[PDB]
């Protein structure tokens, strides 16, 4: 199939700062991936983003009942839906699961990577650090970044490039919004 | 207990 | 900010595909099945505390289809440039042998939202217990998707996620083995 395609997207966005103390509502329209007209609650009217959306801003802004219902969306839509799902979205917190295991960069060679696998946590913001004999190791640390599993959990593999010697204690420290104290896991050769 | 949708506008033809 | 709730919709011609879904901080809350006209919560626990009228969603898709035909005329029938996806294969949990796990195929940064993807075991296709999310919106206004495959890690088996897209000149295969 070689027929050309034509995509149209619409995104109704609610932005929240400090609970519902500050709310921003955006009503965005896209042709393919190019936004051409939007409504910004901080402006109170439709504004065309590209030349393509000028007919829409003119026509929509002439309707009084449309602008008024778009200006109340922060309360009739944004603040309403927040309280509906505030229990299982805003307050969802899943404890992370930390595993430390060794790996190899090239096969058939001794271990040279210490992998700290943090799994299944929510929310996404996380701080994972390595320590060697009590001193933090900030040199030669690679990671996968923060991975969204798509099922309302996250994971990240923070790897340490090092050849472990006997008598060395390596510690992976994990900080998370749902934790009261930093979670640490030791690993010794 | 019910989520509310926000309305898409119709462009001028 | 602190949190973002996005109600994302799209309509695609000439495939006549549409979609209605709610997004929270990059995660799917629910999506409306356009066929059976039902609300599909991403996790079953969500539907207990919240309800959604699936009938209201189909109205926006009707307006979306009409708008698209207006914009297609306005753009003098300028088609969409296909953007090929990135593909990555990961496990949900660290691997142990004879310990159940889940493969995740992550298809990201592509448009239009049409894709053929298939799980392979040792070269043969698998459709057993396979699940997938619907097309999820991004903030550069491309798309991203997830495919899941529960499996039992063994030394004898080998897994690939093959993705097909109009922006790729060959079916992109992403490999996983223990
Ligand atoms: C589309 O066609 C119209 C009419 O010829 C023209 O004014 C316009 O510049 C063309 N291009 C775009 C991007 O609208
Ligand atoms: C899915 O497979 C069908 C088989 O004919 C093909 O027409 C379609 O283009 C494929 N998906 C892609 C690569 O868009």
């Amino acid at each position: 199939d070689t027929r050309p395609r034509f995509l149209e997207q619409v995104k109704h966005e609610c932005h929240f700062f400090n609970g519902t103390e500050r709310v921003r509502f955006l009503d965005r329209y896209f042709y393919h991936q190019e936004e051409y007209v939007r409504f910004d609650s901080d402006v109170g009217e439709y504004r065309a983003v590209t030349e393509l959306g000028r007919p829409d801003a003119e026509y929509w802004n002439s309707q009084k009942d449309l602008l008024e219902q778009k200006r109340a969306a922060v309360d009739t839509y944004c603040r309403h839906n927040y309280g509906v799902g505030e229990s299982f979205t805003v307050q969802r917190r899943v404890y992370p699961e930390v595993t430390v295991y060794p790996a190899k960069t090239q096969p058939l060679q001794h271990h040279n990577l210490l992998v700290c696998s943090v799994n299944g946590f929510y929310p996404g913001s996380i701080e994972v650090r390595w320590f060697r004999n009590g001193q933090e190791e900030k040199t030669g640390v690679v990671s996968t970044g923060l991975i969204q599993n798509g099922d309302w959990t996250f994971q990240t593999l923070v790897m340490l490039e090092t050849v472990p010697r006997s008598g060395e204690v390596y510690t992976c420290q994990v900080e998370h919004p749902s934790l009261t104290s930093p979670l640490t896991v030791e690993w010794r050769a | 207990e019910t989520v509310c949708p926000r309305t898409t506008q119709q462009s001028p033809e | 900010e602190e949190h973002v709730i996005i109600q994302a919709e799209f309509y695609l011609n000439p495939d006549q595909s549409g979609e209605f879904m709610f997004d929270f901080d990059g995660d799917e809350i629910f999506h409306v099945d356009m066929a059976k006209k039902e609300t599909v919560w991403r996790l079953e626990e969500f539907g207990r505390f919240a309800s959604f009228e699936a009938q209201g969603a189909l109205a926006n898709i009707a307006v979306d289809k009409a708008n698209l035909e207006i914009m297609t005329k306005r753009s003098n029938y300028t088609p969409i440039t296909n953007v090929p996806p990135e593909v990555t294969v990961l496990t949900n949990s660290p691997v142990e042998l004879r310990e159940p796990n889940v493969l995740i195929c992550f298809i990201d940064k592509f448009t239009p939202p049409v894709v053929n993807v298939t799980w392979l075991r040792n070269g043969k296709p698998v459709t057993t217990g396979v699940s997938e999310t619907v097309f999820l919106p991004r903030e550069d206004h491309l798309f991203r998707k997830f495919h899941y495959l529960p499996f039992l890690p063994s030394t004898e088996d080998v897994y690939d996620c093959r993705v097909e897209h109009w922006g790729l000149d060959e079916p992109l295969l992403k490999h996983w083995e223990f």
